[PDB]
DNA sequence: AAAACGAGGGCCAGTGCCGTAC
DNA sequence: GCGGTATGGCACTGGCCCTCGTTTT
């Protein structure tokens, strides 16, 4: 009731467009394929009041909203373009706080700069940072440059106090700030970390840049190596996202100068102070700079960007925040302890095996080895000079008692000693190191004058070179070798050669005692080199590899650890247990410089709400602060979220080390996050992309039908539908599918289907050969199908034919090469373009798996700043407390209150719909179905993270440590209105 | 099982043949070897360093071996308990605080009316009520961490989570012998019960200031035995396929190594300005390292004899010290972990050794 | 006198009110030590190891057991020191005549009924020909004295007594003056081979070792120090309207305690405790006082620290937080100095290494 | 006595595989 | 005919530049 699918909507009355002609080639379409078989399952349907539209249509809704929410910072930005500049001072005012430079660069001591809006560029002494040192802003009245405390010398303590630099002012409109980078100057802003606020939003240029002439990091590889027919027309038209690039870009004046000796990260605060000036006039050249960019970039921006709503949504998606507590420091500690500790083990189990290893030395014994006789085995003892003189061997030349006369024999025997000692210093010079040991040995130890010199053969790894082939056995065979890649493994006869010659003088190659290993491992080149595993003689080529690339080394195959091929000896589990040792570490190896220098200011019990204060906990001497996650508020593509740390965040993993890093975040007492995941999102827009293009309806489609069929609680969705083929649920599908829509290639969903469901090749291949079937069929000498009936013909001239070209039957790709085929803006819906580098006008363009992905992640990021924007405007309209934003692309987080949690959740889930209604809307018609309208998991509680439930490893007991509980939503959240007078 | 006529050879323990494991996990030994009781001290040592000395709020205790009131203490935890208020008094009602001691306890053993004494290294924690168990988690894991350290195979040492037969929740620590893991310490959480029987009359004096109001504090207590310990790093030390050349050595740390270095005399024979070699004998001593002495001597042998015969002693590195060294100044080295001749100078020598110990301790 | 309760209140000796005589603590009868105690005794007990681990040739270290093996407590602490003689033969390859050195809590009986108390002694059993064993008896004693005399802050406090008798040809005690009481300290006997003919015959043709091509069983050289007595010597010859009591810097349990000035600050906290983990990094024993929780005076304070035997005091104030500047206070002297917080550490060391010299 | 050339180690950026998220 | 979009890390490597000893006025 009806149509298949519909909810009860005051979006419009009519309507129909029926579309008979359209429906009958659907259902037609839609029996052949063939599913008929409907389960005829209505969802419950909803009925509540909905929030008061402004009319017409949710278009001019969603218009207004964001022009209203972006109205006061438009001004500021115009009152930024239209600035006329004052010179800069002759001289940088030496005084701690902030300095008014106005007529003719006076010196004028101000606390706070009042403007409207101001270009922003902080600087920091990484010597001993994150603390900011200088600051320099310009206005479109005067000039500002602000110093931190850091002008007398102290022995300061630094435990990140409220010491950023101050922006805002005081009540008892408003503030807009723009900057290179915005994110990275915000997070030294002084009242951007209180839990309240704030009015004040950021523009950051580089975002802007990348959303008006942007390019792929593919495109980046490639620009910067300036110094494939028609490649090369869009490398001067776009440009890096360096700020001298980006000035010599937009502005396209002289070149910017850079810092030389980049002292503030080189150097320390002492050489900062006697460059004082310069580096002052180097952030003011960056500002200056920053604010020529921005005037040149804000109209193109605003003609590629008509939409305000990316505009807003561009506003609000860079001033996130994440509330912590004295729980991150004890997660540093802990996190920091059992990763030093698991690495204690491994490189003392593999100093271990480095060491008693190194006894075949002596005599020669190594060529033997068939893993130890390719390295050094070295042997030096150098050196010495002759001064002493001459004609003389040096090199030849029971009594019981009980004397003690001698006293001072000791200090013979030490003179002795000494005298001794300080006449050989002068024989050496500089101290190298070890000559005793091998060079295999030598390379594996720190150097002896190294500040950080320990015992011992160190540097060992994991993931290295040398220690996997010292040790493991490999494939049912014993040696293992490198050259252009490892061990061959994961990512009508034919045969090969031979041949042994000896001819002198090469290192000595054993193959005995690999035969002989070979022989003790089935104790319990050809032929076995299909599916067993045997190493041939010298040669060296591939004679039966699946992987062209290789793997060095084997750190993600622990099925293939676990089950006999491939071992280690010596020996046992010692195996196993090292790649779990790896498995374990593998994201803190590459993450805790991130997570560690991850700074947050904290707040004193004077700048907090003290209805927090009120609420029962403190909690017993208690220190609460944030930090801002300092984001990029958009990059490639489609200008998406880019940010260092949280959003390559690890999961809750029972094996990861620092997997409790997403669930740190922990909402301050009284208040309590709540949050949502799309599902889905991407799927769900190629499916209208599709449906939409075919017809008027949302289920004229193959592949539209099944997206919008399952649901996720306890039924099936599309993605597990093809995860129970089987099938592996549930991500495995999910990168399986969403990897099909762009480019499903034959031997990449090879080796991926096969790497995730672990058999056969051949099954595999029939299954996906079936599934193949969905991008099938497509388009002198050619493929046999064209617009003709036939293909076979004598001398027929058809060039004005072959410009088609599309798939058939189930998919829809044809929509997004349609949008990809297209040399204008390509701007669906909304409905901004992006890069001057990838419209294929003047470019060839063989960039088109990128602009599809381009399109449907466009439509998700568009999605998100629909969901932004909607969200806003009923948290101001209505009473809820907490407007504070976290997003990751699709997941989107607020951090709310306890009492106000429910009708949060109902914000999510009336945006959710009205986003959805309005995807509907631009492409006709209005009416949505109903397994998609709405959400269907509500995370709400503490600390975010993915499921409700949640463990851990590092602190072992979650709920153990002082924490909580989730709550799944879902539909009893329907029953509190939006309206505060709810229970 | 086969190591122990290295432990006889070289005294690290008795050269009794009656050393049988349930001898020596009873406490019934004859007792250990010099190299034994020097292994022992620098373990008991490093307990005392990663226990009492780095963390505050933990005091030495003395307690008597015996009662006022023949048979004596099973336990050096009650002894420790009744200097609960004076030790209150130095830190000023300021728990949590622990006093840790490190004594031997005597144990009465039905053998199938012997009494067997070991020694054991225990703290009492003295924590309030409302982070007990977070402190049992604590000291669980940090015990398990120092004992999991010095080990060339920390998968061998493992802990047990137990509950006592009321409620009370408790820790223990094994460790993986040849024939099965054996108890090696204990940690447990007494629901201040004891205390409260010790001073039935005024529990005024037992209050301690948790932060802004006085309680009653939860004794938390950890035991820990030294000599199945030593024993522990005795057969850890020790090697075990397809290796195709095997060596004698037993690999201790070199933190707790009973001795360090071992300072000989090559070529031999070289008369009479060897008294160098005292030189370096007292400079080494000075610096807290141990050296054995290799003057006196009756081999006259093969190297490979006293080089097995150091490596059966788990000395680290093996100073030569030779005519040419006497001419020029760079005598020779040669390393347990790895086999290796190599040349070095002598005050070079003294610092490497102090750095190679220093930053043994470290990571 | 007004020495016993100053050990009380500072905790050098468990809490008594009955049993804190001087005969209660020159008896093995306690209440133990307290945590100043137990510091200060295996400082000394350091110090004793390495008084004679610096002794040529090798003296090796043993432990024997408390019990009886034949089912009934240790008296002295020979016994099991006789026991390992055979055993350790074979490593000093029966080449020269040697010791065996060892520090135990050994037992005595104290006289209604009567109990049992202990003392902690350390014990060294040389073992050497008879014909040059008077000669390094004489040897012995004149290195104990010494080693008594070293950390001694009066020499003539400690003295030495000859004696002999028909069992043992020469012995001689070490007594301490008090001045209250001239108390034994330490006995060195020479006993013969006696004593070890009588736990093993035989065949007795094990314990003759070689010396210099000549088989000869060796006296047996017996020393025995107390240090409680030491302890309790140490701490009269320390005491001295002032209450301090002066320890040896290489002694001393606790050398240096550091607090705060300003008032409650986590800033100076945090100061303290990096200060407090550079001292500890070098094996340098420091007092926390920073804690505190109030600070009250300083004179209290000082006189506390005075009563505590630390060598320096350490104030951080708020002009430390600026400068780097500390209120460095001596004992000794008493002298109200000021340094940089960076050159403290190499003070301290630098002060304990001059007091290495005999 | 004095000028010159080759060997050794650190700072530098580039490259190849792997780590995670959506 | 092609999974896409981002963030990083570590090991390896080769070329730049310095230093230091050897060979040379
Ligand atoms: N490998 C992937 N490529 C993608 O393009 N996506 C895109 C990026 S954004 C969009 C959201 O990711 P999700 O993990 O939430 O996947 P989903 O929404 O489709 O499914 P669900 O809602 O999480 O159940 O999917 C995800 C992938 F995992
Ligand atoms: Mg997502």
């Amino acid at each position: 009731m009806l149509s298949r699918g519909l909810h009860e909507q005051i979006f419009g009355q009519g309507g129909e467009m029926p579309g008979e002609a359209a429906v009958r080639r659907s259902v037609e379409h839609l029996q052949k394929h063939g599913l008929w078989g409907q389960p005829a399952v209505p969802l419950p349907d909803v009925e509540l009041r909905l929030p008061p539209l402004y009319g017409d249509n949710l278009d001019q809704h969603f218009r207004l909203l964001a022009q209203k929410q972006s109205l006061p910072y438009l001004e500021a930005a115009n009152l930024l373009l239209q600035a006329q500049l004052p010179p800069k001072p002759p001289a940088w005012a030496w005084a701690e706080g902030w300095t008014r430079y106005g007529p003719e660069g006076e010196a004028v001591p101000v606390a706070i700069p009042e403007e409207r809006a101001l270009v922003f560029d902080v600087e920091v002494c990484l010597a001993e940072g994150t603390c900011p040192t200088l600051a320099v802003a310009i206005s479109p009245s005067a000039w500002y440059s602000w110093c931190s405390q850091r002008l007398v010398e102290e022995r300061y303590s630094w435990t990140s106090q409220l010491s950023p630099a101050d922006l805002i002012p005081l009540e008892v409109q408003e503030q807009l700030v723009v900057g290179h980078n915005v994110s990275f100057d915000r997070a030294h802003i002084r009242e951007q970390y209180l839990i309240q606020g704030s009015r004040m939003r950021f523009l950051d240029t580089m975002s802007m840049h990348m959303a008006i002439s942007g390019l792929s990091s593919f495109q980046r590889s490639l620009w910067i190596a300036a110094k494939a027919i028609s490649s090369w027309d869009w490398l001067d038209i776009s440009s890096v996202n360096s700020l001298a690039e980006v000035h010599r870009l937009y502005v396209g004046g002289p070149p910017l100068e850079k810092e030389p000796r980049e002292l503030f990260v080189k150097g320390t605060m002492k050489d900062i102070r006697e460059n004082f000036q310069d580096l002052m006039q180097y952030c003011a050249q960056d500002v200056w700079a920053t604010h020529e960019v921005f005037q040149q970039q804000l109209p193109l921006f605003l003609e590629r960007c008509p939409h305000p709503v990316t505009l807003a949504g561009m506003l609000e998606m860079g001033v996130s925040y994440l509330p912590v507590n004295q729980n991150w420091e004890r997660y540093l500690a802990e996190a920091q302890g059992t990763y030093e500790e698991l690495q204690r083990e491994m490189k003392k189990s593999l100093m271990d095996l480095a060491n008693d290893a190194c006894q075949l030395l002596s005599g020669e014994r190594y060529k033997e080895d068939p893993w130890l006789w390719d390295l050094e085995w070295d042997l030096q003892e150098f050196k010495q000079k002759k001064a002493k003189k001459v004609k003389k061997e040096p090199a030849t030349a029971l009594g019981p008692c009980s004397e003690e006369e001698e006293f001072q024999q000791d200090v013979m025997a030490r003179a002795c000693l000494q005298k001794l000692k300080g006449t050989t210093e002068l024989l050496p010079k500089r101290p190298q190191h070890l000559p005793g040991h091998p060079g295999w040995y030598r390379k594996l130890c720190p150097r002896l004058d190294d500040p950080a010199w320990t015992p011992g053969p160190s540097l060992l790894s994991l993931q290295m070179r040398v220690t996997p082939k010292l040790m493991a056995l490999t494939w049912d065979g014993f040696p293992l070798h490198y050259s252009e890649r490892h061990g061959w493994g994961y990512l009508n006869l034919a045969k090969l050669p031979t041949g042994t010659t000896l001819e002198s003088a090469g290192v000595v190659c054993p193959y005995r005692a690999i035969e002989s290993l070979y022989r003790k491992h089935c104790l319990e080149p050809y032929n076995d080199v299909d599916i067993p595993g045997c190493w041939f003689f010298k040669l060296p080529h591939k004679d039966g590899n699946s992987c062209n690339v290789g793997s060095p080394f084997a750190k993600d195959f622990l099925p293939k650890m676990e089950d006999g091929t491939l071992q280690a000896g010596p020996g046992g589990a010692s195996g196993p247990r090292a790649l779990e040792i790896n498995k374990m570490i593998s994201f803190w190896r590459n993450a805790h410089k991130r997570i560690s220098s991850q700074m947050v200011v904290w707040l004193p019990r004077s700048a907090l709400p003290r209805a927090v204060i009120r609420h029962p906990d403190y909690d017993e001497e208690g220190l609460y602060g944030a930090i801002l996650p300092q984001v990029v508020t958009a990059g490639t593509i489609t200008r998406r979220a880019v940010e260092p740390t949280w959003l390559t965040a690890s999961n809750a993993r029972p094996d990861r080390v620092g997997s409790e890093l997403k669930a740190m975040v922990q909402a301050p007492p009284g208040y309590t996050l709540v949050g949502a995941d799309v599902d889905s999102q991407e799927l769900w827009i190629a499916a209208v992309l599709g449906d939409a293009h075919f017809a008027g309806m949302h289920g004229c489609t193959a592949f539209g039908w099944m997206t919008l069929q399952g649901r996720k609680s306890r039924g099936t969705d599309l993605h597990s539908k093809t995860a129970t083929t089987v099938g592996i649920s549930r991500e495995h599908a999910k990168r399986f599918n969403y990897g099909r829509i762009y480019g499903a290639g034959q031997p990449f969903a090879e080796r991926l289907l096969m790497q995730f469901n672990h058999r056969l090749t051949q099954q595999e291949a029939a299954e996906k050969a079936q599934q193949m079937y969905a991008a099938t069929k497509g388009l002198l000498r050619k493929v046999q199908r064209e617009t003709a009936r036939k293909s076979q013909w004598k001398k027929w001239e058809v060039v004005a034919e072959r410009a088609w070209k599309g798939g058939t039957e189930s998919e829809m790709f044809n929509k997004l090469e349609s949008i990809a085929t297209s040399d204008i803006p390509r701007t669906p819906v909304l409905g901004c373009c992006i890069s001057r580098a990838l419209e294929p006008s003047a470019v060839q363009e063989e960039f088109m798996t990128s602009r599809v992905n381009w399109v449907v992640q466009s439509s998700a990021v568009d999605y998100l700043h629909l969901m932004l924007v909607a969200m806003k405007w009923l948290f101001e309209e209505f009473a809820i407390d907490g407007r504070f934003c976290i997003s990751i692309h699709d997941e989107v987080r607020y951090l709310v209150r306890e009492e106000d949690r429910y009708r949060a959740a109902l914000a999510l889930q009336i945006t959710n719909l009205l986003t959805r209604c309005m995807f509907a809307y631009k492409l006709g018609l209005n009416d949505l179905p109903q397994s998609v309208a709405f959400f269907s998991a509500v995370d709400i509680d503490r600390c975010l993270r993915k499921e409700v439930t949640m463990d851990c490893k590092t602190p072992s007991n979650p709920t153990g440590m002082e924490r909580r509980y989730g709550i799944p939503q879902g539909e009893a959240l329907d029953i509190y209105q939006i309206i505060e007078l709810t229970k | 099982a086969l190591l122990e006529i290295c432990q006889r050879r070289h005294f690290l323990s008795g050269s009794k043949q009656q050393l049988s494991r349930d001898s020596l996990l009873s406490g019934c030994h004859p007792g250990f070897g010099p190299l034994g009781v020097e292994l022992r001290k620098n373990l008991a040592a490093e307990w005392w360093t990663s226990v009492v000395v780095f963390r505050e709020q933990v005091f030495p205790v003395d307690a008597l071996h015996h009662k006022p009131g023949g048979k004596l203490r099973e336990n050096l935890l009650h002894g420790a308990l009744e200097h609960y208020v004076n030790c209150l008094d130095l830190v000023n009602k300021r728990l949590p605080y622990g006093l840790a001691q490190i004594g031997v306890c005597f144990h009465p053993v039905f053998d199938t009316k012997s009494i067997g004494e070991k020694t054991e290294a225990s703290l009492v924690w003295f924590t309030p009520p409302r982070t007990s168990n977070q402190w049992l988690d604590f000291w669980l894991r940090h015990r398990l961490q120092w004992w999991r350290k010095f080990a060339m195979s920390p998968s061998n040492f493992s802990s047990s989570d137990c509950q006592d037969e009321e409620g009370r929740k408790g820790n223990k620590l094994y460790y993986n012998f040849p024939w099965g893991k054996e108890l090696i310490e204990t940690l447990w959480n007494l629901g201040d019960h004891e205390l409260l029987h010790m001073y039935p009359g005024n529990v005024s004096k037992l209050h301690g200031r948790d932060g802004r109001k006085n309680v009653v504090p939860c004794v938390l207590s950890v035991n820990g035995d030294l000599d199945r310990g030593m024993l522990a790093y005795l057969y850890d030390s020790f090697q075990t396929r397809k290796k195709n050349l095997h060596r004698k050595v037993l690999k201790l740390h070199p933190c707790l190594a009973p001795i360090k270095v071992a300072l000989d005399v090559g070529r031999g024979p070289t008369l009479e300005l060897r008294q160098v070699c005292q030189g370096l004998f007292n400079e080494l001593l000075e610096n807290g390292i141990s050296v054995w002495p290799g003057y006196l001597e009756t081999m006259q042998s093969s190297l490979e004899q006293l080089y097995s015969k150091y490596d059966e002693m788990s000395i680290l590195f093996t100073v030569l010290v030779t005519e040419t060294t006497l001419e020029n100044g760079l005598i020779h080295l040669r390393s347990r972990d790895t086999t290796m001749k190599e040349m070095m100078h002598i005050s070079k020598l003294k610092d490497f050794l102090i750095k190679y110990i220093s930053s043994a301790k470290n990571v």
